[PDB]
RNA sequence: CAGAUACCGUCGUAGUUCCGACCAUAAACGAUGCCGACCGGCGAUGCGGCGGCGUUAUUCCCAUGACCCGCCGGGCAGCUUCCGGGAAACCAAAGUCUUUGGGUUCCGGGGGGAGUAUGGUUGCAAAGCUGAAACUUAAAGGAAUUUGGCGAAGGGCACCACC
RNA sequence: AGGUCUCGUAGACCGUGCACCAUGAGCACGAAUCCU
């Protein structure tokens, strides 16, 4: 039976889309049915960002942050626990989580 | 049906025969080689002579076997 | 309703409608609310037709009053703006009120201890009490509620365009709406105030409570 | 069996009878 | 107050069946079961086998 | 064995207001006491089983069977009602789906086939009823034609009174619920059908709840 | 655990709603209390009841309860739901007012009331929150 | 494209009928369909109806009133003899007591009661009931 | 509803919804008959006329019975022309 | 690993790239032919046009760009719905269907044998199109509910489990 | 002139796949209404 309105990807009047590459994986999955993820980190967590602040030359020095875009396969991604699996009723809520921390 | 002109018989007509000879029982019913193959040759009943005897078995539902002779 | 020289909307009731805020409405306009708005503005806001608010209190005054068992009407609000307000309007006209947690199986469970039976019906919002509009259709039950300029109408009979978000509005429909029956019932004359306070309709958070509790004796 | 598989079977099949027609004229 | 009859055996049948006719308010469990419920085991010997009774 | 009822238009009827079930039907109110309808229709209702099919649930200790019941009910000049009902017994569910199917009929409406004279027979225009994929059609006969249908829209038809009808019948119909809800729906759709024998300004009477409303507030609180 | 079941509580609710003025904060005050004035066959039971009755003292001491209706904890909200004032807050000497809706009291009965005072209207029409 | 001007507009009065308005607008008026409108008003089934006269093609707005169950047209125009009516009166009407057929007859565009009295025959147009 | 000799064979005539003009069933129970109060024409009091109404549980459930019921009480007087 | 001419790792030939000439095959799927008409609401989006308070390309005016509030037409789509339909999943079309007829093209009659034999035809080849019969079988399937078991996920428990 | 600006401090989103893991003999199953 048909599971979803859409086929599990963004694709409505267009037929083709170009292919990516998976990031954990090597598998050629749509770019708009891979599911993605903006990740933003610093280069030092918490506990080391004082050690460093203690040992720089400048004072108030602005730690940099570190970019990068991920490309999960859809294996992939429910094996790394990025997204699960919920009810039938719940499979069309469209918001993401929420963003408290 | 599909046709609905007041001019349309003979798409019709050829259709009803495509698809009545695109079937089972008419099939069957309307070649040669259905009525070939059968060995009464479109017969009630024949005749024969009895060569041997020979104990069929039945299907896998029930245990015996059949009494029967080859003609 | 309102087609008399008697029934006319007076002086007073303009301005406690200029008072309480009536005459605005919410943001958003259901397509069944098009004939009882004058028009929009900046920020916005809709504005309500005053007049056409007076035609259909007044129908649903007539409608109330032409039944003759006054316990007959059952009137429900479940939230907080018009707690007190139904509670003055079923001591006033002699109906009954619900206040708060509606349970689904008043109208249509026979076995109940809280079977109801009643045969008009008004409640306070459309969209928030959509558990007694549902309950209605089950039984040959009509329903007059209080309608804003976005809720939905279904299942609704007499739709009095007002504010229902804020409680001064609520509470001026409930003392308006138990006026005029009780003058159309004989109760109240015509040309004398019997106006009390319009005050003992209103909701107000319980902040406000000690805050006039500390400022009074 | 998967319908690939033997749909290969089916034309392996083929090439070899084409094969033996072929080389029994 | 309520009761409860189990009658066990080979009803109408080769292989046995139970039948429980269960309405009321019935106790199980603790010291109140000693002396609140009546319990009564019986045998019928009819032609086919042995019928049980439990009545409580 | 006494009458207590919790509804003030049982209780109406129970102190002799209401002569009949036809201004009950005329003002579309909900009957939820079955025996007022057992108190207007008396010993003239007949009633048989149509079908008892037995329903299984799986659970990890084998199946749980119940038993649900089929029953036909209704005067054989006029109403006629159906009631389905499931229990773990065979006579429970049979006296639940008695229950329910007299707390549930409707009336019939009979017409004639060409000329106006002696009483109506037949079903006034053709009326079509559908639930699951089974569709019943029900279309109007000469006089002395008799029923031909299947055997249990013939008897519910017989038991509704209409003495002729020609029927045709789509879909499954070896499931008997579904074909007994379809032509009991298709038989309870000759009222909502718009003919020209009704077309003048019908005039609203007063209901008994308005009518009776200072007896009621007297009998009760 | 210590956890109450249903008919510790619903005994100790109707204990405090029936018999309400005859109790207090000590243990032992209103166990001879519950004690007397009901039927409890065992005794952990009635020191249940007891501790539960104590607890809901100390609880509506500091408020109502949505389970209870006693006597003395209402008809002070009858007063609160029937207190009076004096100003109306609707009877203002100048009340302010949308030109909009100042046009449209002119088309309905009106051509000029001595209470209105008119606000001009905003000079940015922007009021729904970014979404896209 | 549009091809049967006539079942286009009865589509759109049954389907403004099961709607439940009370004013329908056809764009394309044609002399059949205002020979139609005349004998569904003489026979009590719509009310009073109007021609929005422009320079192209009319227009139509019919009053509409709670008496009409279907409108249907018959396409192709089918031939009828009088030997063949009864056959179209017995499977077209849901009953004999009421249900009209609208047919094409050489004396004008007529009910098949009044084709029946004037005796004679033409080809099909539609049914009402 | 009539014979060749006159009488009437239907049981009863059903209501016919004041805004639709379609049968009420028996069974609709979502069908609705409101009673209007007529006003005296001088003091502005109750007599004991009434109005009444029918809509059937198509219309209510459609949500466009409030403007039928402000329709039939403009037609019949009720509600004033203007508005 | 019992076996591993498989999953895994290191190399690696045709191929992957371009030109010139071939085949016409995909879950080529919206698994849903094309044209035309009618039947609810709402918020956005891409294009073109129209109207209107205000801000900006620094302070005045006009037009153009950029924002804001709306209307119109075409298009990819979304939310809700006792319109209506359906076996249901679901669909504003898969609706206007026993109250059955707007016009028109292709195509299917239980499951296998079988896209198989043969004949014709196209191609250098691989293969593409057309396309049976004998025989055999009482089921093969579609939607949905309950249990059950997942080297499925999320919460808790047990010294007949562990640390 | 005062010399610790004001109100509480989720301030864990360290991370990635995860060794080998096959098979199961069938006989043992019956579908229901009402009182004298």
């Amino acid at each position: 039976t048909k599971k979803r309105r859409n086929n599990g990807r963004a694709k409505k009047g267009r037929g083709h889309v170009q292919p990516i590459r998976c990031t954990n994986c090597a598998r050629c999955v749509p770019k708009d049915k891979a599911i993605k993820k903006f990740v933003i980190r610093n280069i030092v967590e918490a506990a080391a960002v004082r050690d460093i602040s203690e040992a720089s030359v400048f004072d108030a020095y602005v730690l940099p942050k570190l970019y990068v875009k991920l490309h999960y396969c859809v294996s992939c991604a429910i094996h790394s626990k990025v997204v699960r699996n919920r009810s039938r009723e719940a499979r069309k809520d469209r918001t993401p989580p929420p963003r408290f921390r | 049906g599909k046709c609905r002109g007041l001019r349309t018989a003979r798409k019709l007509r050829s259709h009803r025969r495509d698809q009545k000879w695109h079937d089972k029982q008419y099939k069957k019913a309307h070649l040669g080689t259905a009525l070939k193959a059968n060995p009464f040759g479109g017969a009630s009943h024949a005749k024969g002579i009895v060569l041997e005897k020979v104990g069929v078995e039945a299907k896998q539902p029930n245990s015996a076997i059949r009494k029967c002779v080859r003609v | 309703s309102g087609a008399l020289d008697v029934l006319q909307m007076k002086e007073e009731d303009v301005l406690k409608f200029l008072a309480a805020g009536t005459h605005l409405g919410g943001t958003n306009l259901d397509f069944q609310m098009e004939q009882y708005i004058y028009k929009r503005k900046s920020d916005g806001i809709y504005i309500i037709n005053l007049k056409r608010t007076w035609e259909k209190l007044l129908l649903a005054a007539r409608a109330i009053v032409a039944i003759e068992n006054p316990a007959d009407v059952s009137v429900i609000s479940s939230r907080n703006t018009g707690q007190r307000a139904v509670l003055k309007f079923a001591a006033a006209t002699g109906a009954t009120p619900i206040a708060g947690r509606f349970t689904p199986g008043t109208f249509t469970n026979q076995i109940q201890t809280a079977f109801r039976e009643p045969r008009l019906l008004v409640v306070t919002d459309p969209r928030a009490d959509h558990q007694p509009l549902t309950e209605a259709s089950y039984v040959n039950l009509p329903t007059i509620a209080l309608c804003n300029t976005d809720s939905p109408l279904r299942y609704v009979d007499i739709a009095i365009p007002c504010n229902n978000k804020g409680a001064h509005s609520v509470g001026l429909m409930w003392w308006m709406l138990a006026r005029e029956v009780l003058r159309m019932r004989g109760t109240i004359s015509r040309e004398h105030p019997w106006e009390v306070m319009p005050d003992l309709y209103f909701y107000r958070d319980p902040e406000e409570i000690e805050k006039e509790e500390q400022a009074a004796a | 069996m998967r319908a690939k598989w033997r749909k290969k079977r089916m034309r392996r099949l083929k090439r070899k009878r084409r094969k033996m027609r072929q080389r029994s004229k | 107050k309520g009761c409860e009859v189990v009658v066990s055996g080979k009803l109408r049948g080769q292989r046995a069946k139970s039948m429980k006719f269960v309405d009321g308010l019935m106790i199980h469990s603790g010291d109140p079961v000693n002396y609140y419920v009546d319990t009564a085991v019986r045998h019928v010997l009819l032609r086919q086998g042995v019928l049980g009774i439990k009545v409580k | 064995k006494e009458w207590l009822p919790v509804t003030k238009l049982g209780r109406l009827v129970k102190d002799m207001k209401i002569k009949s079930l036809e201004e009950i039907y005329l003002f579309s109110l909900p009957i939820k006491e079955s025996e007022i309808i057992d108190f207007f229709l008396g010993a003239s209702l007949k009633d048989e089983v149509l079908k008892i099919m037995p329903v299984q649930k799986q659970t990890r200790a084998g199946q749980r069977t119940r038993f649900k019941a089929f029953v036909a009910i209704g005067d054989y000049n006029g109403h006629v009602g159906l009631g389905v009902k499931c229990s773990k017994e065979v006579a429970t569910a049979i006296r639940g789906a008695i229950i329910l199917a007299k707390l549930s009929i409707v009336p019939v409406r009979r017409g004639y086939w060409g000329n106006k004279i002696g009483k109506p027979h037949t079903v006034p225009c053709k009326v079509t009823g559908r639930c699951g994929s089974v569709l019943v059609r029900l279309i109007p006969a000469p006089r002395g034609t008799g029923i031909v249908s299947a055997p249990v829209p013939k008897k519910l038809l017989m038991m509704a009174g209409i003495d002729d009808c020609y029927t045709s019948a789509r879909g499954c119909t070896a499931t008997l619920g579904n074909f007994a809800k379809a032509t009991f729906d298709a038989i309870s759709k000759t009222y909502s059908y718009l003919t020209p024998d009704l077309w003048k300004e019908t005039v609203f009477t007063k209901s008994p709840y308005q009518e009776f409303t200072d007896h009621l507030v007297k009998t009760h609180t | 655990g210590r956890v109450r079941t249903k008919t510790v509580k619903k005994a100790a609710r109707v204990i405090i709603e029936k018999y309400y003025t005859r109790l207090g904060n000590d243990f032992h005050t209103n166990k001879r209390v519950c004690e007397e004035i009901a039927i409890i066959p065992s005794k952990k039971l009635r020191n249940k009841i007891a501790g539960y009755v104590t607890h809901l003292m100390k609880r509506i001491q500091r408020g109502p309860v949505r389970g209870i209706s006693i006597k003395l904890q209402e008809e002070e909200r009858e007063r609160r739901d029937n207190y009076v004032p004096e100003v109306s807050a609707l009877d203002q000497e100048i009340i302010e007012v949308d030109p909009d809706t100042k046009e449209m009291l002119k088309l309905l009965d009106f051509g000029s009331l001595s209470n209105l005072q008119v606000t001009q209207p905003t000079v940015g029409m922007n009021f729904k929150t970014p979404r896209g | 494209v549009r091809m049967n001007v006539l079942a286009d507009a009865l589509k759109s009065i049954n389907n403004a009928e099961k709607r439940g308005k009370r004013q329908v607008l056809i764009r394309p008026c044609s002399k059949v369909i205002v020979r139609f409108l005349t004998v569904m008003m003489k026979h009590g089934y719509i009310g009073e109806f109007e021609i929005i006269d422009d320079h192209r093609a009319g227009k139509i707005v019919v009053n509409l009133t709670g008496r009409l169950n279907k409108c249907g047209v018959i396409s192709p125009r089918f031939d009828v003899q009088l030997k063949d009516l009864e056959k179209w009166q017995n499977n077209l009407l849901p009953s004999r007591q009421f249900g009209f057929i609208v047919l094409t007859t050489s004396a004008g565009i007529m009910d098949h009661e009044e084709a029946r009295r004037k005796h004679t025959g033409g080809k099909i147009l539609g049914f009402f009931f | 509803m009539q014979n060749d000799a006159g009488e009437f064979v239907d049981l009863y005539v059903p209501r016919k919804c004041s805004a639709s003009n379609r049968i009420i069933g028996a069974k609709d129970h979502a069908s609705i008959q409101m009673n209007v109060a007529e006003v005296d024409k001088v003091t502005g009091r109750f007599n004991g006329q009434f109005k009444t109404y029918a809509i059937c549980g198509a219309i209510r459930r459609m949500g466009e019975s409030d403007d039928s019921i402000l329709r039939l009480a403009k037609a019949d007087g009720i509600v004033s022309k203007n508005f």
